[PDB]
């Protein structure tokens, strides 16, 4: 369930 | 915490929260644990619908209302709800981020009180998976502190094996324990709650009908405890009322809807609740009379035992009646079963004795399918009689069985519930019983082995006190024995078959004219000391339907009956008359 | 709301069938909705019964103004599990589309929510979810929900649960009876019809729904009745180019069920006088062994058939009795062949245990949901309209022989699952090995005597006298002649050359062979059993050896023969 996110910024 | 927790102080405010009824011991108690330096955690485990969550919002109630102590005034209860915690977490953080800040929130004001129902679940991993990181251990710090004060509502058996294996948690928690007050204080309850109901549906429920829905709850909805179910017989009966009626019809609910309301949930007739059978019950032994001729003793005996039950002088926890029938076979033993059920209306359930013979077959009467397998099945007995709670059980060729089943019909008798394996509590109280046996008959038609005939008068008693243990005979109400039809009664038995046989052929158009002496002749060959009547079946039907019949589908007559019958000496056979 | 669909907002534009029928349970479920609390009903019902459409009926009583004044301004919403499950991927984002719905619910008053098959939402189950958001709106009596759950999974998942049961209440939602289902198609009628302008003949649809259930038995008969109903219209409306026979009859709807049934036509359609006419010569024609039994069997079906006024008790309870292989079985399949049903075998021999007579009707070790159940028990619930073939009934033991009364009697049958069976159109045939053996055996004596028993006699040894008496009538077979055996040889080899002829050889047979193969592998105690070793052993094994490496590679031309000094066959090959 637990699960790691990966992030972008917009620029 | 923005919508997890809804505040249940605030809710009184506008209401929802019903008013709580005398539950001041239980609520005392309560408010001591929360008063507690530290573990100030109360736990309510009690039966399912035994008001566990009526006292943890009722306290928030009471607050509002001023009926607390000053140090209790003040206080806000917050209702967690664990399913809005779990749902929408889907990362590593997320139930952990907002559980916290609940308690950042409960530690911000030292008043505050979390009502978490349903308790179990947070020792179930919330957000974990694979590890130990739950919600019980996240707490377990602030409750040991008296950081934060927890109420939780569970079930006894869910506190028993869910609760109570992390020794950890349970030590925070105070067990304080939530019984059902009472019969009578149930209905002081439904008067708190009543106006509500009534708001509900618009109707106004009679003094009578509460009083009358508990009482039948009590006695025919037993799988539930007494706060729920008379308050769902009661919720019922007002929607019915909306539906029911079209319009301006009786808005005030009767204790009759009372009686249909519960009738439907326990699948009963609904004429067995109602006390309208005096009519039949008035001439009820002589309508069985003459429906099955000789052995009088009996049906005055069974008459009489249903007429007192009704009348209130029924036992208060036996069986309606226990009878013995000791008798020859085919001497209307199951007949005055049968026509008794069918008269009063209630089944008739039979049970033959000769299968449960060994030890081995027992427990199916008293026990579920082997091992642990079969959904609602139960014992054999036990389905029976919980189906139908008025009925007439009927048990065939009893001396037969075995010793093992006596002992379990000691209990009914003697106590009037039966529980079975499984643990359902079988309550019959309404349920006849009646046994069949051929002991003593065997003995009295054998004549002695000597050239003196000894007297026989009492053997057949011996044969039934050694062959029924004293403690089984004790129990039973009476023993009656079905006495050999004489020629007078026999006359009566054969009347009722021809004439049996002449209402079917009425309807056809057929008549017969069968003469008073062929009855003696029929008689003889029909009825046998040994076997009684039941090989009289075939003589009837085969000595004048089976002749007549064949001609009447294709005969030398095709239609227009007009027979007659007589006996005939030479040949011993039956006249049959053709007239068109 | 883009999720769900306004099933209120449906019934004012129409496509809503008018429901016809379930006065009681539609009304039932108005008074739950009307309740204080628990007012959260629920619909326990099989696929195919109509649990769906009795939600959608509620909505057009609304609509149509026919309730109370509480309920005329509220409106009904259906769940759709496959929006809100659509391109999540990941569970928790599935629950935040259902809790904003829920708020836009919350906000307006008297709404309904009609979660269909609400048994996928919440549990574990067998065959995910997260279940933890239906829980707070039962227990918030804020809006209430309408869920539909089959009979199968409702004990794994409401009973298991106070929680959901307790905020449920249970409406049983049956099948309609044949009567009452007729009456459905008439209401339907006219939208069918409406849709290819053909006109339905009232016989075609009484008949649709009786014969569905006889042969389909696979889902419950409404949903069957609109199936076929719809497919003979649909089919009818084009299958004819040339031809717009705008008119239906029982001819159409026979070919229909026929299809999916995938069995013959002239078995699906109801032509039981033709078949029971025939039924003696399409059994005959394939095997013309034991004539005299074949005769009697034949004429006691058709009467049984008939029933002769007693319908309760099974059709057929005749029993079958003598020496092993001797046609015993062969008559069974074959009558089955013929008439199209599926043919079901149970040897007795092997539930010759206490444990295994638990297993006919149930499971002794612990089973989840109970699917396997009864090894027999369940099989007739599968396929009542099947014959029920018993091997070695003899060894069996006697607490087994007191449940076969119950049938033959009773005419029902009740086990741990409970599920009931329609014996009446059950047949039912047993084979017995025991009266051979007598004979077989030898009396101790210094001269043998004659073994010969009567038939009768026997079969009060070893069965009950309280059954012969509840029977229609005994065939014993006693033996084979020599002119049946010789026969049969000249069939069984015809396998044998159908399967060479593909192969592209021909194989030639001298008559000597066949007469001397029939004395050797016939046996009297075993029957005919043995003529399939005997048989397959001598011709297979050097054909096939030669076949593949040898003169007969391609070509065949093969002869055999047996020199009458040696006693043995003999086979030559040509190139
Ligand atoms: N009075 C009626 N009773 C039953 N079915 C009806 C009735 N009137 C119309 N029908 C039609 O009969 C069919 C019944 O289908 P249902 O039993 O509701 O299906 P279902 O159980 O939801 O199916 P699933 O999703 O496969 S479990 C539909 O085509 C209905 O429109
Ligand atoms: N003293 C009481 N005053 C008011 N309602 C009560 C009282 N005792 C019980 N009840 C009723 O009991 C019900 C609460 O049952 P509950 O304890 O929540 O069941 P469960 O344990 O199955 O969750 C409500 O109908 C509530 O009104
Ligand atoms: N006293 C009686 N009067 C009328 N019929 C009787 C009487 N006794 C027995 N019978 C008939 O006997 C038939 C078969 O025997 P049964 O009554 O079942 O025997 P038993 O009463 O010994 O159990 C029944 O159909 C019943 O009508
Ligand atoms: N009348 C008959 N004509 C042709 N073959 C027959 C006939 N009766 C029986 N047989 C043959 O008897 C054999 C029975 O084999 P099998 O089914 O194993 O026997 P069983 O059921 O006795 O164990 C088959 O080869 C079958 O074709």
């Amino acid at each position: 369930e637990k699960v790691r996110d990966a992030l972008k910024p917009p620029s | 915490t923005e919508n997890f927790t809804t505040n249940l102080n605030q809710l009184a405010r506008v209401g929802g929260i019903d008013p709580l009824i005398g539950r001041e011991k239980e609520l005392e108690r309560a408010i001591q644990v929360l008063c507690r330096r530290r573990k100030n955690n109360p736990l309510l485990v009690g039966e399912s619908g035994v008001g566990k969550t009526a006292i943890a919002e009722g306290l928030a109630w009471r607050i509002v209302q001023g009926d607390v102590p000053e140090v209790m005034a003040d206080c806000t209860i917050y209702s967690l709800d664990i399913g809005s915690l779990l749902a929408g977490t889907k990362y590593r953080g997320d139930f952990e981020k907002r559980f916290k800040a609940l308690l950042k929130q409960l530690e911000q004001d030292t008043n505050s009180i979390l009502f978490i129902d349903e308790i179990h679940t947070i020792i179930g991993a919330g957000a974990a998976s694979g590890g130990q990181v739950d919600a019980a251990n996240l707490i377990k710090p602030l409750l040991s502190s008296g950081k934060i004060r927890v109420i939780g509502s569970t079930t006894y058996q869910e506190f028993s094996n869910i609760f109570e294996k992390d020794r950890a948690l349970a030590r925070r928690f105070q067990k304080i324990d939530i019984t059902e007050p009472s019969i009578e204080e149930t209905v002081q309850i439904i008067n708190g709650l009543k106006p509500k109901y009534e708001a509900h549906h618009d109707v106004r429920y009679t003094a009578k009908a509460v009083r009358a829905a508990v009482e039948l709850a009590v006695k025919y909805i037993n799988d539930r405890h007494l706060p729920d179910k008379a308050i769902d017989v009661i919720d019922e009966a007002g929607a019915r009322a909306r539906l029911m009626p079209v319009s301006k019809r009786k808005k005030t609910v009767n204790v009759a809807d009372i009686e249909s309301v519960v009738a439907r949930i326990a699948r009963i007739p609904e004429k067995s609740v109602s006390q309208s059978d005096r009519d039949t019950l008035k001439n009820l032994g002589d309508r069985l009379k003459m429906l099955v001729f000789g052995q009088d003793k009996a049906i005055e005996a069974l008459t009489e035992a249903i007429k007192m039950a009704r009348a209130g002088l029924g036992h208060e926890h036996k069986p309606v009646g226990s009878f013995l029938f000791a008798g020859p076979t085919g001497v209307g033993k199951t007949e005055v079963t049968v026509q008794l059920s069918k008269a009063l209306g209630i089944e008739l359930l039979r049970f033959d004795m000769s299968e449960y013979m060994e030890r081995h077959t027992v427990s199916r009467l008293i026990g579920a399918p082997p091992g642990y397998v079969g959904f609602d099945q139960g014992g054999l007995l036990t389905d029976a009689v919980i189906k139908h709670p008025h009925a007439v059980l009927l048990l065939d060729e009893i001396e037969k069985a075995h010793p093992d089943v006596f002992n379990i019909l000691l209990q009914v008798m003697d106590n009037g519930t039966l529980t079975d394996n499984n643990g359902r509590k079988a309550d019959f109280r309404n349920v006849v019983l009646v046994m069949t046996t051929n002991a003593g008959v065997r003995e009295t038609e054998r004549k002695s082995i000597g050239l003196i005939h000894q007297d026989n008068s009492t053997d057949a008693m011996e044969e039934i006190k050694k062959i029924f243990t004293p403690e089984f005979r004790n129990r039973l109400d009476n023993i009656i024995w079905f006495d050999h039809l004489s020629t007078d009664v026999i006359h009566q038995v054969v009347d009722k078959f021809i004439v049996e046989l002449q209402v079917q052929l009425d309807q056809k158009g057929v008549s017969l004219e069968v003469s008073q002496e062929a009855r003696n002749w029929l008689a003889e060959k029909g009825y046998d000391r040994a076997m009684g009547a039941r090989p009289m079946a075939r003589v009837i039907q085969d000595n004048l339907k089976k002749p007549l019949a064949n001609e009447l589908l294709f005969g030398s007559l095709v239609d227009g009956g007009q027979v007659t019958v007589a006996l005939d000496k030479e040949k011993n056979e039956l006249t049959y008359g053709f007239q068109s």
